[PDB]
DNA sequence: AAAAGCAAGCATAAAAGATCTAAACATAAAATCT
DNA sequence: AGATTTTATGTTTAGATCTTTTATGCTTGCTTTT
């Protein structure tokens, strides 16, 4: 019966196994050097010690070591744009603290962790934190009551517990009860909780948290700045090891054109993998700079001029006449009727006949499904509004040069 | 009462007298019991409050019959609350269905199942604050149609029968009764349906930087006889009253919460910050702060 | 170990027994509880004030008094902890061990009223964070505050909130009956000398008074009491001074330079630079500040063309403007389509110019009127 | 004030054994109630008979 | 000259449009009766 | 050792909410015929 399976799942007594491969994975020594760089360059392979994040490592390490040794509890808020080494640094600090507590240089501590985007509801965090404690799956009300019984009541020998919370802005909602509980539990003396909260926006406690929640979040804070031109080069040359499969100018061009956009490290580690895959099909064993230029042009794509050049001729006449009506009437939003009149003018100039308006609505629907233009549902023909989504100069660049 | 349309086209002794009036209306009660027995419903349409009269009818006469008093002057009552009250407490049938007319169909079936279990229904102000929609009056007329349910009700508004069509007025088998007590409308108007001092009382609770921000808006208002947001932002950054823009927006959000400042957006996108108080009292307030 | 970690531990920001700043408030609350015990009459109360001023610390101090433990039945309910606004009666039943027929909130309310009608001891019901109980009809809050006016009920309830006017604005109906409306008690924000006295209490409970000279304490309290007046931020900066000085020096009293540095601290990619310069240019040159993402991108492409550097496409430009939005420099009002989203600058240009730190480029973009 | 005047509730049950002829026996046994009920039953049945014979 | 009549202006408010949430409804775990 | 309400839980849909935006209407300020 299924109910015994669900009871063994909710009690945690069966581990959720995944199916194993029929065939064994290939041995490491059969790999090419370019494949070795392709697998060292994967974003999932976190280094044991992160380059160019030593200052933030010392900051989070000093905070967590002081909160653990003082047995007091508290809270911290780290923030920054995605791909800047936030969660990797926090888990590296926590792994270093666990390695130190294993050798009895530090007091032992529990390490709970959650993430706000793995929860369907903000209150489901109560289900998950308790699942990192006892392992039972229970309802969020009973889990919140048991967590309050654990944290509000002094029960020696209570051990220190560090609750990392990624994705803090998803847990907010309007009532903000969950984030208030998670930041209010450390303030009680009986709970030794040290909650760290990772988020993207710098101004989150003032922008969307309540005043008491911002007051509980405190003034200790850390900001992960975007990677510069040089740190992105140090990251990729640390990932490659001593291998010369990448040219140094190729990594310099990847870092120079990724740091100018975002400062994300995942973009550099993905563009270098695509450059390795491009160099693999050319049967070269060094990733020369034009392979990096091809991978950069592929992964920072701008394929709308190709879409306008690949459109059918009546759709190109339609794309000319929408920009013509925008230039004529001045306002950016045009009705289909004046667009069709400019269509008849341009088609009378070019000499081809144009399809009747019931087929011009099919052309407008195709351009609006391709998102070359923004357009309404077709049920209100001749009065539907047609925004131009592509820029007006891109159409002339496509249909002239 | 035969009004002329030209007004539209050109547009102590009292306690003893009121006690005699109330004793006469108290003497009317057995006639109301016979009239309610014959199937008519009672409607009172006097000038003053009739709360104490219907309470005296519930107290002296209906001391043992089942009774659902309904306060129609309540701002926050719903017709779902009354149908849920009948269905849950009178009949022990649980929660009523979410469609109110389905609840009246259920109440009609369950009250058809029990003869000689009459339910009296006293509604002070049938023209109530949440009973002025047509749907609640249709529900009340469908309830008063039932032979078991008898209805007494009060009327106060002059425009009340505009929502009773002939179908509701036939379901409401009313026996109109002029119960003109002269009592003041205390309870009916006590509810929520019907300043430099407060500004000082909220200004006392503010911190020093909030006092400086509000004094900057007060000085600009008295100097100009609503300030754009950018001038307040530059003045606060010069006077070191704020750290960045978002803390100033939080302070003005607090002022909007405590109604010291009205924010009127312009067509150019700038935010205007009016103080909604006359300038003589504002000049006296600025003199109070010195 | 040393005095640095001792002061960092003792600044704490947790529960405390001694409350030097709140003495007249504690005496007024004790006089309220004592006169309503001696008169044996019910009495509602509403305490309020800015967060961090110490309302819950005072009421947690007064729910541990032995004499009030003898005279009245204390109950503390944090109103955030309930699953729903109507569920609070059920939680109150678990705080009183009342027997209930169960599984509906109405019978829990009738059990609470049946307990209140014949209670042997006076009940002190503290509802911390009562702003969570406000809804729209507000049946629960009016039902709770109607309990002191109930015939023979001996409850005296305290409601803690951050709002100065939650009682009037959220409970206008209690003003009509003077027996029903709560007595009001504000908790004013801490002054400078009160924060100095709190620091001199906490550092003398552990005898680590010498790590803070009085001059820098009177700098720190002068900043914090002027900004907000909550003691949580004051104790946080006081702990942060010592945990930065421990990182920096590795007895030295902290100097005014360290506290001034942490107080001034507390209180770009090239395409993001080009986006901010084109937004400053379009906001300066045009009276209409209704800038769309497409109207900004069409100028940004012309600016990148005149700078002879490659421009991002609209699909990457939207992510670039979203990354600038995280810094607080902008705010994007969302619309039906990504082109129609409205950028809104939230810094003044005199701050944006100092943030970009590339004046030779901004002087070129802002003198480039012809590309608009 | 009065117990019926509450700030929270809007409806007030006074149930007296309801499960799931208002007058006492002095009035029903009076002769005038008998003659009134007789004349009313006769008049109402004759009017209902006329309405049915017109609708038939 | 007196009182009805056309642009102007802010304002409650009305649509709306997404959006979030509370209660009604379907459903599964489980004490309970046989 | 199996059937029955019983209860606790999750989903879904109707309603409350936030926010923009648009409009008739309430009032104003002239404006103009009788
Ligand atoms: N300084 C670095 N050195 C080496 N690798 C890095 C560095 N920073 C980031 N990475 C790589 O990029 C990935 C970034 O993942 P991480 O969890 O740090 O991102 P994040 O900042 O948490 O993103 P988000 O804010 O979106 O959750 C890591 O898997 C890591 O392999
Ligand atoms: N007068 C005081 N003396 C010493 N310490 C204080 C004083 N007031 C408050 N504190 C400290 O500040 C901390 C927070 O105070 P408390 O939680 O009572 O503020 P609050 O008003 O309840 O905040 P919120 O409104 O956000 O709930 C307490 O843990 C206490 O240690
Ligand atoms: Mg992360
Ligand atoms: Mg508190």
């Amino acid at each position: 019966t299924p109910s015994q399976k669900m009871k063994k799942i909710r009690a945690g007594e069966l581990s959720p196994s995944m199916q194993q491969r029929t065939d064994l994975p290939a041995k490491d020594s059969s790999k090419s050097e370019l494949q070795l760089a392709r697998e060292q360059l994967h974003v999932s392979v976190v280094p044991k010690s992160l380059p160019c994040r030593e200052r933030e490592f010392e900051n989070i390490y000093a905070f967590l070591e002081g909160k653990i040794q003082d047995q007091c509890g508290g809270c911290m808020y780290v923030s920054g744009v995605p791909g800047t080494g936030k969660t990797a640094t926090v888990t590296g600090v926590i792994r270093t603290l666990q390695r130190m507590a294993k050798q009895n240089e530090l007091p032992a501590f529990e390490y709970l962790e959650i993430n706000g985007m793995r929860l369907t509801e903000p209150r489901q965090a109560y289900v998950q934190i308790y699942k990192q404690l006892t392992g039972k799956t229970v309802s969020w009300e009973q889990a919140h009551a048991l967590l309050e019984k654990r944290f509000t009541t002094p029960a020696p020998r209570r051990v220190t517990t560090v609750l990392l919370v990624d994705e803090l802005d998803i847990l907010c909602n309007r009532r903000q009860d969950v984030v208030y509980n998670l930041l209010d539990w450390p303030t009680k003396s009986a709970a030794k909780l040290v909650v760290v909260t990772i988020a993207n926006t710098m101004d989150l406690p003032e922008r969307l948290l309540m005043g008491k929640v911002t007051s509980r979040l405190g003034l200790t804070r850390l900001t992960f700045q975007p990677y510069s031109h040089k740190q992105l080069q140090e990251i990729v040359t640390a990932r490659l090891g001593g291998s010369e499969t990448f040219k140094g100018e190729a990594v310099q061009l990847v870092a120079r054109k990724v740091a100018a956009v975002s400062g994300d490290a995942r973009r550099a580690l993905d563009i270098c993998r695509r450059a390795t895959e491009i160099a693999d099909t050319a049967a070269v064993k060094c990733v020369t700079m034009l392979h990096v230029q091809q991978a950069l042009a592929e992964m920072i794509a701008s394929a709308k001029v190709q879409a306008i050049r690949n459109c059918s001729r009546m759709e190109q006449i339609f794309l000319q006449a929408i920009a013509a009506e925008v230039t004529r009437t001045g306002v950016e939003e045009t009705t289909f009727m004046g667009v069709y009149q400019q269509v008849e003018t341009i088609a009378a100039f070019m000499g081809v006949t144009f399809p009747p308006p019931g087929r011009a609505l099919r052309l407008c629907s195709k351009l609006g499904a391709e998102r070359l233009i923004i357009s309404e549902h077709s049920r209100n023909d001749l009065f539907q509004k047609i925004l131009l989504n592509v820029s007006a100069d891109d159409i002339h660049y496509a249909l002239r040069v | 009462f035969v009004p002329e349309s030209d007004g539209y086209f050109h547009s102590a002794e009292h306690e003893g007298s009121i006690n005699a009036i109330m004793e006469e209306y108290r003497s009317y009660f057995p006639k109301w019991m016979c009239i309610l027995n014959e199937g008519f419903n009672i409607l009172l349409y006097g000038l003053g409050s009739k709360h104490q009269l219907l309470q005296s009818f519930h107290r002296e006469v209906l001391h043992k019959q089942t009774v659902l008093v309904v306060n129609g002057f309540f701002p926050s009552l719903t017709i779902k609350d009354m149908l849920d009250s009948i269905t849950s407490d009178i009949l022990d049938a649980g929660i009523s269905p979410a469609n109110p007319h389905e609840a009246v169909d259920m109440i009609e079936e369950e009250f058809a199942l029990i003869p000689e279990t009459h339910l009296f229904l006293i509604v002070h102000n049938l023209d109530g604050a949440m009973l002025r929609n047509v749907k609640a009056q249709a529900i009340l007329s469908r309830l008063a149609r039932i032979p078991n349910i008898h209805l007494l009700a009060s009327i106060d508004h002059i425009n009340t029968p505009l929502l009773w069509d002939q179908g509701k007025l036939c379901s409401f088998n009313f026996s109109w009764w002029d119960c003109t007590t002269m009592l003041p409308y205390t309870n009916e108007t006590a509810f929520e349906n019907s300043a430099l001092s407060s500004m000082r009382s909220v200004f006392s609770s503010l911190t020093t930087n909030s006092r400086g921000i509000y004094m900057l808006i007060v000085k600009y208002q008295l100097k100009n006889k609503g300030m754009p947001f950018r001038d307040l932002y530059s003045s606060c950054r010069e006077a070191f009253l704020v750290s960045s823009d978002l803390a100033l927006r939080a302070q003005l959000t607090e002022f909007l919460d405590h109604k010291l400042v009205k924010s009127k957006r312009s067509v150019d996108g700038s935010e205007q910050l009016t103080i909604p108080i006359d300038g003589a009292l504002l000049q006296q307030f600025l003199e109070e702060q010195e | 170990r040393n005095k640095y970690q001792n002061a960092r531990r003792v600044l704490n920001s947790a529960e405390t027994q001694n409350l030097p700043g709140r003495e007249s408030q504690l005496q007024e609350l004790r006089e309220f509880f004592s006169n309503h015990l001696e008169s044996q009459t019910s009495g509602s109360l509403y305490v309020s004030g800015q967060p961090g001023t110490g309302k819950t610390a005072c009421l947690s101090l007064l729910l541990r008094d032995p004499d009030f433990s003898k005279r009245l039945q204390r109950v503390y309910i944090n109103c955030t902890s309930i699953a729903s606004v109507g569920a609070v009666y059920k939680k109150l039943c678990t705080e009183l061990q009342l027997k209930v027929s169960g599984r509906t909130e109405r019978d829990h309310l009738e059990a609470i009223q049946r307990h209140l009608k014949t209670a042997k001891r006076m009940l002190l019901l503290v509802l911390d964070e009562i702003d969570q109980l406000c809804t729209s009809r507000q049946e629960v809050l009016y039902t709770i505050f109607e309990w002191p006016a109930l015939p023979g009920s001996r409850i005296l309830l305290v409601g803690i909130a951050n709002s100065l006017d939650l009682t009037d604005r959220a409970l206008m109906r209690l003003n009509a009956r003077c027996e029903l409306k709560p007595r009001l008690m504000h908790f004013p924000p801490y002054s400078k000398q009160q924060i100095v006295e709190i620091f001199k209490s906490r550092l003398a409970e552990a005898e680590v008074l010498d790590v803070f000279p009085p001059v820098t304490l009177q700098l720190l309290a002068a900043k914090v009491s002027a900004i907000s007046g909550d003691v949580r931020r004051a104790l946080d900066i006081g702990r942060r001074v010592v945990e930065i000085a421990e990182q920096q020096k590795r007895l030295k009293p902290v100097q005014v330079t360290q506290v001034a540095a942490v107080l001034n601290k507390v209180y770009f990619p090239l395409q993001q630079k080009l986006m901010l310069c084109t937004l400053v240019l379009m906001l300066r040159n045009e009276r209409n500040k209704d800038i769309s993402m497409g109207r900004l991108h069409e100028v940004y492409r012309r600016v990148c063309a005149k700078r002879n550097i490659l421009a991002l496409d609209q699909a990457e430009f939207t992510g670039t403007v979203d990354l600038v939005e995280t810094r607080g420099i902008l705010r994007i009002m969302r619309k039906k389509e990504p082109r129609l989203h409205k950028v809104l600058l939230q810094w003044d240009e005199e701050e944006v110019h100092a943030a970009l730190s590339d004046k030779q480029l901004i002087a070129s973009i802002l003198s480039d009127t012809a590309c608009l | 004030m009065d117990p019926t005047i509450s700030v929270s509730k809007g409806c007030f049950v006074y149930k007296n054994g309801a499960t799931r002829s208002l007058l006492g026996k002095e009035v029903v046994q009076q002769p005038f109630y008998e003659e009134y009920r007789k004349a009313w039953n006769q008049i109402n049945d004759h009017i209902a008979d006329l309405q049915h014979r017109s609708y038939a």
